[PDB]
C-alpha cells in the first residue's frame, strides 16, 4: 500500500502556528483534491478536521486549515491550547478505488515548563532466577518533554531490540510523564555478564545520565 | 444524532473464522455505505474494507481481499463483516464508519472500534515478582520499590498496593507482550527512606480468568 | 411572502433527468440578486434577460425544473442546442428559457461504486418537443424481422444510469440543474422582486 509519509512529531508552544505535512503519489494525492484529515485522541474513535478543498465541518473551530500542492498535502493549526496534541492522519482516495492513510503525526504542545526525570534501577534477580529468567529494570519518573531516549549497557556495550520500554500518559496533575525500561536476558547470559546499567538522554535532563551496577558487588 | 456500535471482536486464536457487527441508529443507513478501518495498537490507522449503499459493491486492502467479506442489512441498519483465515497480523482494533453528506467517500461517523487478537497462548494467568530497594535506587532519602509481572495473556489486569487508598505517586504502566506472545506489566511507587524501614510495601495483582490473587512484598534488600 | 427558492434548490434530492419534476411560484418576492451574487452556483446563464436586472422584473408566474446531469451535459442544457439528453430527455424550447442554474453536486449525488438512482433516455423514437416529459419506459424492438418480437429484450432497454463515482473525476461530475421559465402578457403580474 502507498501509504502517505508524514513527520513523526511536530511541536509548538500554545498560541503559535503549527503545519503538519502528507505527501503521496501523483494519483493519491495529485489529481483528486478529497484529501483529508482525521484527529484522534488515545482511547476513543477518530474525528475527522478537513476534507476536500480544505472545507471543514460545522461544528469545528476555524483554527484548522488546509492546502494542497501537487503531490504534497499540509494541514496548519494555529492558536495552540493545549488539546490539539492528539495525532493527526491524513487521507486519501486513489485510482482503482483505494483509500490510504498517513502514517499519523504526532503533537507535542509545550503546556508548560521542562522538568527533568527521576530515575531509578532495580535487579528482579532473586525471585526472578529463582524462576528460571533474567530480567534488568530502569525506571524514568515524572519528565515532562516524553521526548526521551534510553539505552541499556551491559559491561558497557550497547543492548538493543533485548528490551522493552512503556510510557505511562500524561499526568494531569502535573502533566509529566513516566517511562519503564527492562531488558531480558538467559540465565546463562545473565550470569556471564559482570555489569549492568541503564543510560537515558533527554531534553528534560542538562546532560544525558546514566545508572549502573555490578552483579557481584552483592 | 447518530451513533454507531461495534460487537463481536474478541480474543481468538490464528487462522479461525470470525465475524463482526456494527450497528447504526439516526440516519439513513441504507443510502451512504458503510467502511471498516483498523488501528494495531501502537500504529497509524489503515483502511480495510467497504461497501456501497446498496451492498453491490465491495473492495478490499490487499491485506485482507479475497480473505475477509464484507456485507450489510439495510433492512436492519446493520452491517456485518466476516473475516477467514485470521493471521497475527490481523491483531487491531476495527471501527465501523459511514459516509455522510459531507461525501460518500469521506469517514465522516465512527463507532468505538472491537479488539481482536489472535493468539495460541492459553489464558496464562500472571506471576508477580519484587524489585529490589537498594543504593543505585535509594538516593537523596528517597526511593522507589517497584513489583514486576511475569508474562501473562489474558487482557484484564489489576494491580493492588497498600498505597490503593491514596495513589499518591503510584504507577502502573501499561502492559507489553514479550516475543513469547503474552502481555507483562510493571508497577512501582515512590516512597521515603524512613518508610522503608517503618513501612511494609505489598502488592497484590487481580486477573479476571483467575479469580486467585498473587501478591509479593518488597523490602529493601542489601544489593 | 417569501419564496420557496430555499426547498427548491436544498430539496435534498433531485428527480432523475428522463422524469423531471416541476413545481409552480406563485405570490412570491423573488430576491433573485442575492441568490445569483452566491458562489456556490458554477453557471448562472440567462438568455432574453440579464441576472442583475432581475429583480427589476415581475412576471406573473414562474416554474422551476429540477434534474441531476453530467458537467459535459450541463452545455448540452440550453436553447437551441441538442445531443442525447436535449434531444430525449428534455428539450429545452427554441426561444426564451430563462436562467439555467447549476452547481457540482458531486458529494451528495456521487456514491461509492456509482450512484444508480439518476437515469437517463439512451434513445427515442423521435426527438421531444419542448418541456415534453414521458415516463414511458418499454424496450425499443418494434418486433418485425429486424429486432426481437415485442416485450423481448434483444433490442437493449430504453434507459440506463449514470453510476456517478468520486473516481469520475471533475468531468464526470454530476451536477445539480434547475431551470426556470418566464412568460408575460398572457395575465396580469403576481409575483415581483423586492
Ligand atoms: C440552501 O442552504 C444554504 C445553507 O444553509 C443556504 O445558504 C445560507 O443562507 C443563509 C441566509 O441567506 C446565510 O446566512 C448563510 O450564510 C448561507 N450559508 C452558506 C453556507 O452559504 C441557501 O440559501 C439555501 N438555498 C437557498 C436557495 O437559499
Amino acid at each position: 500500500q502507498s501509504a502517505l509519509t508524514q513527520p513523526a512529531s511536530v511541536s509548538g508552544s500554545p498560541g503559535q502556528s503549527i503545519t503538519i505535512s502528507c505527501t503521496g503519489t501523483s494519483s493519491d494525492v495529485g489529481g483528486y483534491n478529497y484529501v483529508s484529515w482525521y484527529q484522534q485522541h488515545p482511547g476513543k474513535a477518530p474525528k475527522l478536521m478537513i476534507y476536500d478543498v480544505s472545507k471543514r465541518p460545522s461544528g469545528v473551530s476555524n483554527r484548522f486549515s488546509g492546502s494542497k500542492s501537487g503531490n504534497t498535502a499540509s494541514l496548519t493549526i494555529s492558536g495552540l491550547q493545549s488539546e490539539d496534541e492528539a495525532d493527526y492522519y491524513c487521507n486519501s482516495l486513489t485510482s482503482i478505488s483505494t483509500w490510504v492513510f498517513g502514517g499519523g503525526t504526532k503533537l507535542t504542545v509545550l503546556g508548560r515548563t521542562v522538568a527533568a526525570p527521576s530515575v531509578f534501577i532495580f535487579p528482579p534477580s532473586d525471585e526472578q532466577l529463582k524462576s528460571g529468567t533474567a530480567s534488568v529494570v530502569c525506571l524514568l519518573n515524572n519528565f515532562y518533554p516524553r521526548e526521551a531516549k534510553v539505552q541499556w549497557k551491559v559491561d558497557n556495550a550497547l543492548q538493543s531490540g533485548n528490551s522493552q520500554e512503556s510510557v505511562t500518559e500524561q499526568d494531569s496533575k502535573d502533566s509529566t510523564y513516566s517511562l519503564s525500561s527492562t531488558l531480558t536476558l538467559s540465565k546463562a547470559d545473565y550470569e556471564k555478564h559482570k555489569v549492568y546499567a541503564c543510560e537515558v538522554t533527554h531534553q528534560g535532563l542538562s546532560s544525558p545520565v546514566t545508572k549502573s551496577f555490578n552483579r557481584g558487588e552483592c | 444524532q447518530v451513533q454507531l456500535v461495534e460487537s463481536g471482536g474478541g480474543v481468538v486464536q490464528p487462522g479461525r473464522s470470525l465475524r463482526l457487527s456494527c450497528a447504526a441508529s439516526g440516519f439513513t443507513f441504507s443510502n451512504y455505505a458503510m467502511y471498516w478501518v483498523r488501528q494495531a495498537p501502537g500504529k497509524g490507522l489503515e483502511w480495510v474494507a467497504v461497501i456501497s449503499y446498496d451492498g453491490s459493491n465491495k473492495y478490499y486492502a490487499d491485506s485482507v481481499k479475497g480473505r475477509f467479506t464484507i456485507s450489510r442489512d439495510n433492512s436492519k441498519n446493520t452491517l456485518y463483516l466476516q473475516m477467514n483465515s485470521l493471521r497475527t497480523e490481523d491483531t487491531a482494533v476495527y471501527y465501523c464508519a459511514s459516509g455522510s453528506d459531507y461525501g460518500d467517500y469521506l469517514l465522516v461517523y465512527w463507532g468505538q472500534g472491537t479488539l481482536v487478537t489472535v493468539s495460541s497462548a492459553s489464558t496464562k494467568g500472571p506471576s508477580v515478582f519484587p524489585l529490589a530497594p537498594s543504593s543505585k535506587s535509594t538516593s537523596g532519602g528517597t526511593a522507589a520499590l517497584g513489583c514486576l509481572v511475569k508474562d501473562y495473556f489474558p487482557e484484564p489486569v489489576t494491580v493492588s498496593w497498600n498505597s490503593g487508598a491514596l495513589t499518591s505517586g503510584v504507577h502502573t504502566f501499561p502492559a507489553v507482550l514479550q516475543s513469547s506472545g503474552l502481555y507483562s506489566l510493571s508497577s512501582v511507587v515512590t516512597v521515603p527512606s524512613s518508610s522503608l524501614g517503618t513501612q511494609t510495601y505489598i502488592c497484590n495483582v487481580n486477573h479476571k480468568p483467575s479469580n486467585t490473587k498473587v501478591d509479593k512484598k518488597v523490602e529493601p534488600k542489601s544489593c | 411572502n417569501l419564496c420557496p427558492f430555499g426547498e427548491v434548490f436544498n430539496a435534498t434530492r433531485f428527480a432523475s433527468v428522463y422524469a423531471w419534476n416541476r413545481k409552480r411560484i406563485s405570490n412570491c418576492v423573488a430576491d433573485y440578486s442575492v441568490l445569483y451574487n452566491s458562489a456556490s452556483f458554477s453557471t448562472f446563464k440567462c438568455y432574453g434577460v440579464s441576472p442583475t436586472k432581475l429583480n427589476d422584473l415581475c412576471f406573473t408566474n414562474v416554474y422551476a425544473d429540477s434534474f441531476v446531469i453530467r458537467g459535459d451535459e450541463v452545455r448540452q442544457i440550453a436553447p437551441g442546442q441538442t445531443g442525447k439528453i436535449a434531444d430525449y430527455n428534455y428539450k429545452l424550447p427554441d426561444d426564451f428559457t430563462g436562467c439555467v442554474i447549476a452547481w457540482n453536486s458531486n458529494n451528495l449525488d456521487s456514491k461509492v461504486g456509482g450512484n444508480y438512482n439518476y437515469l437517463y433516455r439512451l434513445f427515442r423514437k423521435s426527438n421531444l418537443k419542448p418541456f415534453e416529459r414521458d415516463i414511458s419506459t418499454e424496450i425499443y424492438q418494434a418486433g418485425s424481422t429486424p429486432c426481437n418480437g415485442v416485450e423481448g429484450f434483444n433490442c437493449y432497454f430504453p434507459l440506463q444510469s449514470y453510476g456517478f463515482q468520486p473516481t469520475y473525476g471533475v468531468g464526470y461530475q454530476p451536477y445539480r440543474v434547475v431551470v426556470l421559465s418566464f412568460e408575460l402578457l398572457h395575465a396580469p403580474a403576481t409575483v415581483c422582486g423586492p
